[PDB]
């Protein structure tokens, strides 16, 4: 069947950048259409950048023969530079001495409407997530959960981080069964820089309970630099636009927000535990 | 396997059909969708001027990018290369 | 079949109908019909699948 690497999701009414079968053992590739390689024993990378008016929305790998390795374990596929949402990022895989055959295709979406709100929120946000998991809730308070199946990190106390299919994920800070689902919020690649703050509607029923962050980042080695993202000064009832400001290590390349309101909400979410 | 030979004049038949039989034992040489090559490694190594090279390549193995098959001109160089193979994981001090 | 170009009486807004209908057909409709084949094959011999 073969081993599928996902970075991004998949669009059935889109077209492909391009599509090419790499033999990993050669040394080194061809170029096919004008693209650069650089193969060793554990690692695989391609240059590949595109002189199309489009702008990167998925790519998947497949790695011959199948070998029985769970991929949430670690993360195999990344786009050194750049990455979804560009015109061209340099892509990195890293190889077994099982792997000897890839097949890689790269898809690509017009620039004029490069948005990924479409393809990530599906039907119903208010039980599954982007990663397409149902919500776990527990009845000691009547809250939500933590899931332990897939690939995670920390830094520091109560820091969540979740990577699955090229997608980093947290949540800040926990949310409420009785809550529900207002709307959502997407940034673009002209609107990134180092440094950059949101500003959310926080009055009459839009009081912000819980909020979520879904991004696709670079990374300059296997083991990734986590952004150091952290809400400043208090979301209460006073302030009527409260803001939130994001610090990067690592230049990001898309962003997704969701936003959950319930007017009952005190404004502080945490456990009693210290 | 690690050969020594010197010699290696047959005399009872040639080595090539029991290797043969060996990687024939752990599946090697019947697939080609897992052939296992890399779990049989065979280095043999050259000494004096009356060595028959074509001989000992056949004996050996082949992997690409990899050197199995040796020569050296005296038997000092035999112990040359394992002695500097024991320096090399020692500390810079020793000159 | 019927080759008709207006003239007569108020036959002015159907024509336009018509035109722009069939204008968005010439700037829709492709010069042929979809056609986006994935052709693969596999090999007793060959572990890859050829795409
Ligand atoms: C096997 O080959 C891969 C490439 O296919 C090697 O990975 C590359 O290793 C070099 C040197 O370790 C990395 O260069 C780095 O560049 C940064 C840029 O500022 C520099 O600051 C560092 O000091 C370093 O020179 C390069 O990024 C890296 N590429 C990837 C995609 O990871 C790998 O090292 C090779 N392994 C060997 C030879 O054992
Ligand atoms: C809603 O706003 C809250 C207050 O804004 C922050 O704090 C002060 C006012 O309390 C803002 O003005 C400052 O006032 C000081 C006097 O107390 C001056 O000395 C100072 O120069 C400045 O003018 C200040 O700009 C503003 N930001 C910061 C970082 O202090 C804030 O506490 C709430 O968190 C906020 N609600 C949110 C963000 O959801």
């Amino acid at each position: 069947d073969g081993d599928e690497y996902f970075i991004g999701k998949y669009k059935e009414k889109d077209e492909t950048l391009f599509f090419a079968s790499y033999g990993l053992k050669r040394d080194p590739c061809q170029i096919v259409l004008g693209y650069k390689c650089s193969n060793n024993q554990t690692h695989f990378v391609l240059n590949f950048k595109t002189n199309k008016k489009s702008c990167i929305s998925a790519i998947k790998l497949t790695s011959y023969p199948k070998i029985n390795q769970n991929s949430d374990l670690t993360r195999n596929l990344y786009c050194q530079t750049g990455g979804i949402g560009t015109d061209n990022c340099k892509l990195v895989f890293k190889k077994r001495k099982r792997q000897i055959a890839a097949n890689i295709e790269i898809y690509g979406i017009p620039a004029k409407k490069c948005s990924f709100k479409d393809r990530y929120i599906g039907a119903d946000p208010l039980h599954v997530d982007s990663y397409g998991l149902s919500y776990q809730f527990d009845q000691e308070h009547g809250w939500n959960l933590e899931r332990n199946n897939i690939f995670k990190d920390t830094r520091f106390s109560t820091e969540v981080f979740y990577h699955k299919n090229g997608l980093f994920n947290t949540q800040i800070t926990y949310l409420a069964e009785e809550d529900s689902f207002s709307e959502a919020r997407e940034i673009t690649a002209k609107d990134i820089k180092k440094k950059f703050s949101i500003i959310l509607p926080n009055e009459e029923y839009k009081r912000i309970s819980f909020l979520d962050v879904y991004w696709f980042q670079e990374t300059m080695r296997k083991k990734p630099k986590y952004p150091y993202i952290h809400y400043n000064g208090e979301c209460s009832n006073e302030n009527k636009t409260c803001e939130l400001v994001f610090d990067t290590d690592e230049l990001m390349t898309y962003a997704l927000v969701k936003v959950f309101t319930n007017p009952e909400s005190d404004g502080s979410r945490l456990k009693e535990e210290d | 396997i690690i050969l020594m030979t010197d010699g290696l004049h047959n005399m009872g038949g040639d080595p090539i059909t029991v290797i043969d039989e060996i990687r024939d034992l752990l599946y090697i040489g019947k697939d080609r969708k897992n052939p296992r090559e890399d779990y049989l490694d065979v280095y043999v190594f050259g000494v004096g001027p009356l060595v028959n090279q074509v001989n000992i390549n056949a004996l050996a193995s082949k992997k690409d990018n990899e050197q199995h098959v040796f020569k050296v001109k005296d038997m000092e160089n035999l112990e040359d290369v394992f002695y500097q193979m024991i320096d090399e994981s020692q500390s810079l001090s020793l000159c | 079949e019927q080759r008709y170009y207006g003239g007569g009486y108020g036959s002015t807004q159907a024509t336009f109908m018509v035109f722009q209908a069939l204008a968005q057909y010439q700037k829709d409709a492709p010069d042929h019909q979809e056609l986006n084949l994935d052709v693969s094959l596999q090999l007793p011999s060959r572990s890859s699948k050829i795409t």
